[PDB]
């Protein structure tokens, strides 16, 4: 399986290092070039520059030249791509890539490696309700909802009724509000289920071994 | 920075059918030795991209025979021929003609369906996050098509701006439709210092806004 295989999640503050490795495995390393690529949220995939097995010398896009630093021990077939300083902009997933020397694309990814820079500290998620207060049935179908509010880091898990209510949930996309993350995640049920049944909302955030039930009470 | 564009964002595509995804490029392809390093890479969610066609028609190894490439100098075009469950994923395309290496914004395959409008539902500040202070407004425009929708968060008449996060989901892969959310964080005395509160959400459907509400 000719794979470049990649570390882990790195989780770092502002001003600290981290140094990325890039394994070669199933051809001559010194045949290709290894490539560095930034994919950054909701920006372009970006090219951070490359380096060059035969020789050793690293070329730099412009963007990204003095402060990241590409090292590389051939003898050992790992790649590497070093952050000094880290700024809070480097939170992206930056992807190893090999390029080939006759037609010049890049074929063989690695699977991302996924910075997070960020001055928080671990903090437990506040979890709230949401219940219609008497906002009556505009049509036979209540959805009910909970705001876990607050957290650092990701992730929260968000389940209802224990996982046995699925068909009708839809949780939200974490949007950091000020360092920390927030969420919601709404459930639909018939109006004959709630408020007759119970409908409990249960989230989890392992970083910080939290685990809260909240039930919807009618309102 | 050979600028590389693409459109559309999002191409609404029944499966079964044929897709076709074009690229242009704010300089020529042509390399000085008549070569055209135009790629295109597919990435499929929250995994890595994966070359798909190299040097503008030529099609990477094991990547499905219904995919075809064309274009010369600046204009380049992907086509899928019968679209099948799993080409869906962003399309890019990049070029190394040029130095450096640049990747256009790409393109995302989305399923199309009827279009619907948004199941809106609005909720105010519970009892608990008041006696400590914030209070989040929260409205849910859920299991609409076609994605875009625009949220107004009218506060007792007047609107507001700074308090808005809006946060979106996937094209759900049940009954393909997108859901969206907006909590609207106001302190305890400006929620407080405040009566009527109503979230209003335009969408293509209604020519009139869907408006709903609660009055403090
Ligand atoms: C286009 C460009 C771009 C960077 C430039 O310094 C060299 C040229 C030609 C060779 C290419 C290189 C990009 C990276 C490639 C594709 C490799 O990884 C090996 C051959 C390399």
């Amino acid at each position: 399986q000719i794979q470049l295989v990649q570390s882990g999640p790195e989780l770092k503050k502002p001003g600290e290092t981290v140094k990325i490795s890039c394994k070669a495995s199933g051809y001559a390393f010194t045949n290709y070039g290894v490539n560095w690529v930034k994919e950054a949220p909701g920006k372009e995939l970006k090219w951070m520059g490359w380096i060059n097995i035969y020789t050793g010398e690293p070329t730099y896009v412009d963007d990204f030249k003095g402060r990241f630093a590409f090292s590389l021990e051939t003898s050992a077939s790992t790649a590497y791509l070093e952050i000094n300083n880290l700024k809070n902009e480097d939170t992206a997933t930056y992807f190893c890539t090999r390029g080939d020397y006759v037609n010049w694309y890049f074929d063989v990814w690695g699977a991302g490696t996924t910075v997070t820079v960020s001055s928080a500290k671990t903090t437990p998620p506040s979890v709230y309700p949401l219940a219609p207060g008497s906002a009556a049935q505009t049509n036979s179908m209540v959805t009910l909802g909970c705001l876990v509010k607050g957290y650092f880091p990701e992730p929260v898990t968000v389940t209802w009724n224990s996982g046995s209510l699925s068909s009708g949930v839809h949780t939200f996309p974490a949007v950091l509000q000020s360092d920390l993350y927030t969420l919601s995640s709404s459930v639909t049920v018939p109006s004959s289920p709630r408020p007759s049944e119970t409908v409990t909302c249960n989230v989890a955030h392992p970083a910080s071994s939290t685990k809260v039930d909240k039930k919807i009470v009618p309102r | 920075d050979v600028v590389m564009t693409q459109i559309p964002l999002s191409l609404p595509v029944n499966l079964g059918d044929q897709a076709s995804i074009s690229c242009r490029s704010s300089q020529s392809l042509i390399h000085s030795n008549g070569n055209t390093y135009l790629h295109w890479y597919l990435q499929k969610p929250g995994q890595s991209p994966k070359l798909l066609m190299y040097k503008v028609s030529n099609r990477f190894y094991g990547v499905p025979d219904r995919f075809s490439g064309s274009g010369s100098g600046t204009d380049f075009t992907l086509k899928i021929s019968r679209v099948e469950a799993e080409d869906l994923g962003i399309y890019f395309c990049s070029q190394s003609s040029h130095v450096p290496p640049t990747f256009g914004g790409g393109t995302k395959l989305e399923i199309k369906r009827a279009d619907a409008a948004p199941t809106v539902s609005i909720f105010p500040p519970s009892s608990e996050q008041l006696t400590s202070g914030g209070a989040s407004v929260v409205c849910f425009l859920n299991n609409f098509y076609p994605k875009d929708i625009n949220v107004k968060w009218k506060i007792d008449g007047s609107e507001r701006q700074n308090g808005v996060l809006n946060s979106w989901t996937d094209q759900d892969s049940k009954d393909s439709t997108y859901s969206m959310s907006s909590t609207l964080t106001l302190t305890k005395d400006e929620y407080e210092r405040h009566n009527s509160y109503t979230c209003e959400a335009t969408h293509k459907t209604s020519t009139s806004p869907i408006v709903k509400s609660f009055n403090r």
